[PDB]
């Protein structure tokens, strides 16, 4: 929801979600969804965004509507900040517990130090129950089983509200007696050394002891009770685990890409050259969280959202099968309401016309290659 | 009569309008106030933003020109317990522009925190933006500047020369409203995160020291008391 | 003037309860902008509480307007509770958006998004202004109080959410895991200044020493700010603004 | 010169200095930008130059080759993932005008004293 | 490197998007002069005014 | 008499002069005036260097000397009307000093701004170094050092003490010339990129401001005026 | 491998050995971009002669 307002530019090159899938749709509390996939961090990162020395990885719900329980780059836990390197891929799984009743859209965001969030798809997940329904049990090492709810609620409140009738008396201590005029006018009017004197200084030494008395006994006793205390764990994970993708067998060369101003197509030239042994076949442009299908090609079957994705929005002049070692030089036109509805269409307004994607070229045999295309992107006006 | 049931009626209008405002922007916070783009935000927000400001500017251009037609020119003539009325009328005035001022400037402000806090900020008119920036900072400028014309056309202390801490009372919080331009060119450039102590921040925070000038203030208005309502009692 | 001396008493009695209103929401307007303006962030979340930064900064920035309200206050009435009162509204401002906003809008836990407690702090410092009125020695005393108070003030609150766990293979403390699992959007974990370990970070000595530092610097701030409220008290009138 | 013009006008018409800071401060930042538009509006007509897109100021920029002022050195908008919509513009010029009221406010009181007309005798 | 001819010589064109040759060497230099003038003239004026 | 034609030379000297400069500049700012390191570049620009750094101490040496020499010492004794001309005279000085001003802080900065905007920077004497800094500053300096002395010694308002404003529109720029340090300072050390708004320039900002004195000196001038040219005919 | 244990004035003592720069640096440290040789002894008690 975070996205369309975010440059165009750099919602198309800063990192690349694909492979998303989310385990549940119709999701009850305390219930499990997992988002799994994996995200590839673009090479040509835009220089005003600084690179992901120290990254995030988020999720973008309205408030805590899911609790993060677990989430994975790689294959470890990264609860902390982490160090991702400029062109890896890397693959994460995002658990989700249900918290609060409702339609949800989960995105999976991507924070950096100093560059900011990076919304990706978001998912419509329906949660149903009700909230007082909600349990997060954690165990403790020092052995105490607590629900993170209603943990330390009832003592945070006691401490304050005790703090604050403290100071409520002090203050009503002098307001007892009139306040602003008179005392004014005391000051005033020559010295006052009246305003303030026993037995005021005897109360003001009773505060000021009771004070220092009670702080240092809660302190006692708040490490008497809670022996063992650890501080807040901090610090950069660095050495995420990459994954180790093959190269792929097909060269994509952009020769020129257009788009129509106002509309709603991406016109692009591509020239092709397939290595290995086998017929590859166009099917799938990813380009900034907007997924434009071949339907001759690929069908989706990962319940992507249907506002993100084209089933047959991409159109290829020349779609016949690629025999290997051949290269060819095709028209390949993006065009789904998408462009427009996410504001894929206001590159013109941002500083740096160029675009950054996937393409997702399929064999007969049904595997695929992922290979990256980008190019400065030229609007047409005639 | 003295301190009349004004009090009462300046106080009950603030709380009404913002609990109706609060219930407002919880209702439409999300479902139609999430997404800047959709057709249902400019009908619920967008309009929000229209409405408001043009109330805001006939508000303030009629109250300011009542109080400034309707002003005493004859206050040399002025028996002490007018003069203690209007006193009394001029701190409810205050009243009201203090409780403007805490309306706007804490719960609003911290309600945007935590707006923004918990979710990815998409546009400069947001729905915490809109009922912060542009209701409440507006609502209670109208107030202190209201507040201002009052006390220097009815009371005699505060006329025949502008009080410079209460011109401060009344500007300083005034100048947070233009200090928003600050804060979206600070998330838009420099500070990119959801930082709340970095400096693009500091300009609220100068500005919310100007406040402050309400210690001068609330001492001249009990100078301006103890002129006719002086008593005596106290002192003696 | 007035009819009767008992009259006069029943005004001044209205005046001080109405003035008392503008000086008190005044304060919870202002104190509580420049607060969270300055620090909102470690006060807006349990697993922001750390031992450098959050006790470092949160006196430094608190002891601003508690010194002018002093400041006025002292000089003019002496009222022994500018501090006080500015404590409590910045707490009373707090409270009822944690719970209004933080917890009645968005539903992130209390125990979570609960405040930092100030009172301590508030207390010492009106005692050491009113008993000896020496207003250096106030800076100099009741400062290093502020300073040296606030984390001994809040460690009742904040112990329980200390306790060491292991979540998933990582220790992680009670405070790190509501951070960890209530998603903040807009609050990843690197925007957490927090204590991160340093190899100049010699034995147990993060809370202490930053304890010192903020009582050191809250001695600067107020020394500033009594002098910059001193102005804030003018009575003067400029003819031609 | 707008500026200068707003700045004037809203000094002499209600003589108050500080509503000049509070108002006609605010003309000055708000119309440097449209003040300038007609200027450099031709210069941003899109053009595609070898195959980038180019306004004309860049290419002209690109072209003219300033030895000692390379691009990298142009502090420019470059794009934010925190840019909304389209207010660049707008946003920065509110921004201008509210620092340049708190420019001025400063430098009203430091020509205030360069005013001055003491005598120190004996610097 | 040498260079023989005259400055004059010299040709810049470049066509926009929008379908419009335009040679950088003159371009908008007409607008940008009067529009400056225009200005200037209205500062003068207002000079002159109290002048 | 009154105001002579004086004005005129003042004026004329400064104009021709500069102009000269200016075509000497562009005749050899390149081929011989490029490389700071070949032999015609030592014979054409830095003799400039010596031979104006000369001129320039043994003039304002003279200068200064000779109107501190003949020094109006009773000054008790002097008409209304010879104070006027000696007013009128030092308003020529005062004319004098501002078109020097302009020459050194607007046409040859900026010169030197194109200058090292587009090519490398060589050495710390560059052409327009030594044309900006060498000779215009010292120049208006000298100018304006000798409209103090003149003052100081002439007019009887001016005397019997130092003008404060005067004082810092004479030194201010005048702090400029040893402010050069930091320019180099800065190019060679802290801003290694031809940047002109970076902090190493600031130095010349902040005595550009001490310029803004002027505002003082005319109001002084014109008080100074005011004693025997008062007229009557203003006020009545 | 410390060459000696037990070293006359004048004698010479050489230090060597292997250092490995961990993979998993300390973000709050930062990384040996520059970084300095040193030797930790109580004031120059011993000098320096080389270091490789
Ligand atoms: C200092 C001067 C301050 C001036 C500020 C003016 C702000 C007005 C509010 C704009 C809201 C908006 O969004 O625009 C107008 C909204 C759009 O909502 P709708 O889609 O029509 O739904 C139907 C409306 N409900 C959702 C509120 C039911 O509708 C309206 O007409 C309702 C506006 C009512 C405002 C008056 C009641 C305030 C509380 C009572 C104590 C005073
Ligand atoms: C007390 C202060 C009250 C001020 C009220 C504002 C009056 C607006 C007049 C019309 C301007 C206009 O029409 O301009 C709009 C443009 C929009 O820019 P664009 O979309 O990029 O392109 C140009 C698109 N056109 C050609 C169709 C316009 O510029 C702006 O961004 C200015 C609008 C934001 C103003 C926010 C003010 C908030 C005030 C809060 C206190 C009540
Ligand atoms: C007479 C005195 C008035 C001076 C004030 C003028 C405004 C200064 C404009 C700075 C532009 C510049 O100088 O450069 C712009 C630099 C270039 O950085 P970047 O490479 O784009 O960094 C990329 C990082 N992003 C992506 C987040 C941008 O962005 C900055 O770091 C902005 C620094 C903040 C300066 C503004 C502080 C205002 C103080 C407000 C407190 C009340
Ligand atoms: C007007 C001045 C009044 C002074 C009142 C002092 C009350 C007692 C404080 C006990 C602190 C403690 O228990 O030890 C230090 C701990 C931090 O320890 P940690 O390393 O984080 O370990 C955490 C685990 N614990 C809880 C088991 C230790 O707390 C603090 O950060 C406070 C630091 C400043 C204390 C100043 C005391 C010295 C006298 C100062 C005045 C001359
Ligand atoms: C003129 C100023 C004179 C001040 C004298 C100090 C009196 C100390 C009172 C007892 C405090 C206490 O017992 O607290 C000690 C804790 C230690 O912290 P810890 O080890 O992390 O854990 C807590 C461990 N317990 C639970 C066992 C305590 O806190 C401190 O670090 C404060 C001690 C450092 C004070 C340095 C003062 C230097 C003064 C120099 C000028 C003479
Ligand atoms: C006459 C009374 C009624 C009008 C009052 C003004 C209301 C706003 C009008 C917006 C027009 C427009 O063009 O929108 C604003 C355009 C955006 O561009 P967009 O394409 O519209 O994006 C669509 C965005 N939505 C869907 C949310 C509308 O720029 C801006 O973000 C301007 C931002 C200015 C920020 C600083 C303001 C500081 C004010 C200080 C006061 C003292
Ligand atoms: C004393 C106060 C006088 C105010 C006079 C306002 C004149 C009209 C301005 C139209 C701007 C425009 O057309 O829209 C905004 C554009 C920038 O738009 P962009 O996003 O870069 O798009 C570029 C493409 N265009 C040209 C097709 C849009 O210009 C600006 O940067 C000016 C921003 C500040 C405007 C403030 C207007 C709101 C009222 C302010 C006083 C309360
Ligand atoms: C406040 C006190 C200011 C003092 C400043 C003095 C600066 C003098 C200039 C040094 C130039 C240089 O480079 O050195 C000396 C140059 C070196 O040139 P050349 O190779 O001999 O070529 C032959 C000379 N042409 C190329 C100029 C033809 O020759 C000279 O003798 C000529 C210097 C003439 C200066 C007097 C005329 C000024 C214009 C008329 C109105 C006053
Ligand atoms: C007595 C009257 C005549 C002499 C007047 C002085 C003219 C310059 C003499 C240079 C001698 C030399 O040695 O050159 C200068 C040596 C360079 O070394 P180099 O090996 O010579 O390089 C050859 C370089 N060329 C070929 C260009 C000559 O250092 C410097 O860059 C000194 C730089 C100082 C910068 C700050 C000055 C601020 C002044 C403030 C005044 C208030
Ligand atoms: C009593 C108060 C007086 C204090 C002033 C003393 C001068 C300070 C000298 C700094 C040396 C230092 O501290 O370090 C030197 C650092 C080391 O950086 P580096 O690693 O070499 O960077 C390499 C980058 N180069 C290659 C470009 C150098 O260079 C600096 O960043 C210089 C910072 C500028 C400081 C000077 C500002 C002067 C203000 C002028 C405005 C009127
Ligand atoms: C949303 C807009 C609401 C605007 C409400 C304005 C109410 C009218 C203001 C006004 O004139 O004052 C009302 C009262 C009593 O003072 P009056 O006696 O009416 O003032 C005139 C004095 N005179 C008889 C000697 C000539 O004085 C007060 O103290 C009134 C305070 C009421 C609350 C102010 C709310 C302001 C919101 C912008
Ligand atoms: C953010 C910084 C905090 C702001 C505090 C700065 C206040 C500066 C004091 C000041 O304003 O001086 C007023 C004089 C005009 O004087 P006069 O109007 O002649 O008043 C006569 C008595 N007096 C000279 C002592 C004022 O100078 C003037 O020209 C009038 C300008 C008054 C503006 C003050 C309002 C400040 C609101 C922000
Ligand atoms: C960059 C900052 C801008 C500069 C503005 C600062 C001006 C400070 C005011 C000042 O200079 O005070 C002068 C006194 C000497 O006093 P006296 O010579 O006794 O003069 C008697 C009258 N007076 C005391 C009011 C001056 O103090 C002295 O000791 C004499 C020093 C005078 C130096 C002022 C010249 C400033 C030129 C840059
Ligand atoms: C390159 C060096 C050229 C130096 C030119 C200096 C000219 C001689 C200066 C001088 O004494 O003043 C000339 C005129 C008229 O004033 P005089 O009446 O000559 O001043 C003496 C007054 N007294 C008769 C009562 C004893 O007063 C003026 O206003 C003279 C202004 C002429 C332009 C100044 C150029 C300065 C360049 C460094
Ligand atoms: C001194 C400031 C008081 C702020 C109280 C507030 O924000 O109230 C809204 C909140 C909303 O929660 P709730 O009461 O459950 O009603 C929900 C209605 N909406 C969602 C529209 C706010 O609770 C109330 O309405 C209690 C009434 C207090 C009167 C001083
Ligand atoms: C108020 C400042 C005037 C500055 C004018 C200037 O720099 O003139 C030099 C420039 C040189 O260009 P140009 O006239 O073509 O003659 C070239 C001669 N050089 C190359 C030596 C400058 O044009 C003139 O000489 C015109 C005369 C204006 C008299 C106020
Ligand atoms: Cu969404
Ligand atoms: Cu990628
Ligand atoms: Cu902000
Ligand atoms: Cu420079
Ligand atoms: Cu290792």
């Amino acid at each position: 929801h975070g996205e369309k307002s975010q440059a165009a530019f750099m919602r198309m090159r800063t990192i690349h979600w694909y492979d998303l899938s989310w385990s549940k749709e119709k999701v009850k509390i305390n219930e499990t969804v997992e988002i799994k996939g994996k995200f590839h961090v673009f090479e040509g990162w835009p220089e005003t965004v600084d690179e992901p020395d120290v990254a995030f990885l988020n999720v973008g719900m309205p408030g805590p509507v899911f609790i993060r329980k677990e989430s994975y780059i790689g294959g470890q836990l990264v609860p902390r900040s982490v160090r991702l390197e400029i062109g890896k891929t890397y693959d994460f799984r995002v658990v989700l517990k249900a918290r609060r009743p409702g339609d949800w859209h989960v995105h999976t965001m991507m924070n950096v130090q100093g560059g900011g969030p990076i919304i990706g798809p978001g998912k419509w997940i329906t949660v149903e129950g009700s909230m007082s329904e909600f349990r997060n049990p954690v165990t403790t090492l020092t052995g105490q089983t607590v629900d993170l709810e209603n943990y330390n609620e009832g003592n945070t409140y006691f401490w304050h509200a005790f703090w604050f009738a403290i100071g409520v008396a002090w203050i009503g201590y002098w307001s007892r007696r009139p306040i602003f005029i008179p005392r004014l006018l005391m000051v005033d009017a020559g010295r006052a050394d009246e305003l303030v004197s026993a037995t005021d200084r005897k109360v003001a030494m009773g505060f000021l002891a009771a004070t220092i008395l009670i702080v240092v006994m809660a302190m006692s006793s708040a490490n008497s009770k809670y022996p063992i205390t650890i501080p807040l764990q901090a610090g950069t994970m660095r050495g995420m685990k990459p994954l180790e993708l093959p190269a792929p067998t097909v060269s994509v060369k952009v020769e020129d890409a257009t788009y129509r101003v106002p509309g709603r197509a991406m016109r692009m030239k591509l020239t092709i050259t397939n290595h290995g042994n086998s017929p590859i076949r166009l099917g799938e442009f990813y380009t900034a969280s907007v997924r434009f299908l071949d339907s001759d090609v690929y069908k989706d079957t990962t319940g992507y959202p249907e506002d993100l994705l084209a089933e047959d929005g991409l159109s290829v002049s020349d779609n016949s099968p690629l025999a290997p070692g051949e290269t060819r030089t095709v028209d390949v036109t993006a065009s789904d309401a998408a462009w427009e509805v996410y504001r894929l269409s206001d590159i013109i307004y941002d500083p740096d016309s160029r675009f950054a994607g996937l393409l997702f070229f399929f064999d007969a045999t049904g595997n695929r290659q992922v290979v990256q295309i980008d190019a400065p992107l030229i609007p047409s006006f005639m | 009569l003295l301190d009349k049931k004004w009090l009462t009626f300046a106080l009950a209008i603030y709380t009404v309008f913002y609990l109706w405002v609060r219930w407002y922007e919880g209702v439409y916070g999300w479902s139609a106030g999430l997404d800047s783009f959709a057709p249902e935000f400019e009908t619920y927000w967008m309009n929000f933003l229209y409405t408001e400001i043009v109330l805001e500017i006939v508000t303030a251009s009629i109250l300011w020109g009542y109080l400034w037609k309707t002003r005493d020119r004859n206050l040399a003539a002025l028996t002490p317990r007018e003069e203690l009325r209007r006193n009394f009328t001029h701190l409810v005035w205050l009243v009201a522009y203090a409780w403007a001022i805490y309306w706007g400037a804490s719960y609003f402000t911290e309600q945007d925190g935590t707006w923004h806090q918990t979710i990815v900020r998409d546009t400069d008119f947001t729905p915490s933006h809109i009922i912060e920036f542009y209701l409440s900072y507006p609502i209670y400028i109208i107030t202190g500047f209201a507040a201002f014309i009052y006390a220097k056309t009815r009371l005699p202390f505060f006329a025949k020369g502008i009080s410079l801490p209460y011109l401060v009372l009344v500007v300083g919080p005034f100048m947070i409203l233009p200090n928003v331009g600050l804060n979206e060119w600070g998330h838009t450039f420099w500070f990119m995160e959801e930082l709340f102590v970095a400096p693009l921040h500091y300009g609220f925070v100068i500005f919310g020291w100007l406040a402050l000038a309400v210690m001068g203030t609330l001492t001249q208005t009990f100078y301006s008391f103890a002129q006719g309502g002086l008593g005596q009692s106290l002192c003696e | 003037a007035v009819r009767s001396h008992a009259e006069a008493v029943q005004v001044s009695r209205t005046i001080d309860w109405m003035a008392l209103f503008v000086v008190f929401f005044v304060i919870v307007g202002s104190y509580h902008i420049h607060a969270m303006l300055t620090m909102g962030d470690w006060d807006f979340w349990s697993d922001w509480k750390d031992r450098r930064l959050w006790v470092t900064v949160t006196p430094i920035v608190l002891v601003t307007f508690p010194a002018a309200v002093q400041s006025y206050l002292w000089e003019r009435y002496r009222l022994p509770w500018g501090a006080t009162v500015c404590v409590l509204g910045l707490l009373l401002g707090e409270w009822i958006n944690r719970y209004f906003n933080f917890w009645g809008w968005t539903y992130f836990p209390i125990n979570f998004v609960f405040p930092a407690s100030l009172v301590p702090g508030a207390i010492i410092l009106d005692t050491v202004l009113m008993l000896s009125g020496s207003y250096l020695f106030t800076a100099i005393v009741g400062a290093m109080g502020w300073g040296l108070i606030f984390y001994p003030g809040n460690w009742p609150i904040i112990a329980p959410l200390h306790v060491p766990v292991e979540y998933n293979g990582m220790l992680m403390s009670i405070a790190d895991i509501q951070g960890y699992n209530y998603v903040r959007t807009g609050t990843p974990e690197y925007i957490r200044m927090v204590e991160k370990g340093t190899l100049r970070t010699f034995g147990k000595d993060v809370a202490p020493v930053s304890a010192f530092f903020s009582a050191f610097m809250s001695i600067l701030i107020y020394f500033m700010w009594h002098f910059i409220g001193r102005w804030f008290s003018n009575e003067r009138f400029l003819q031609s603004t």
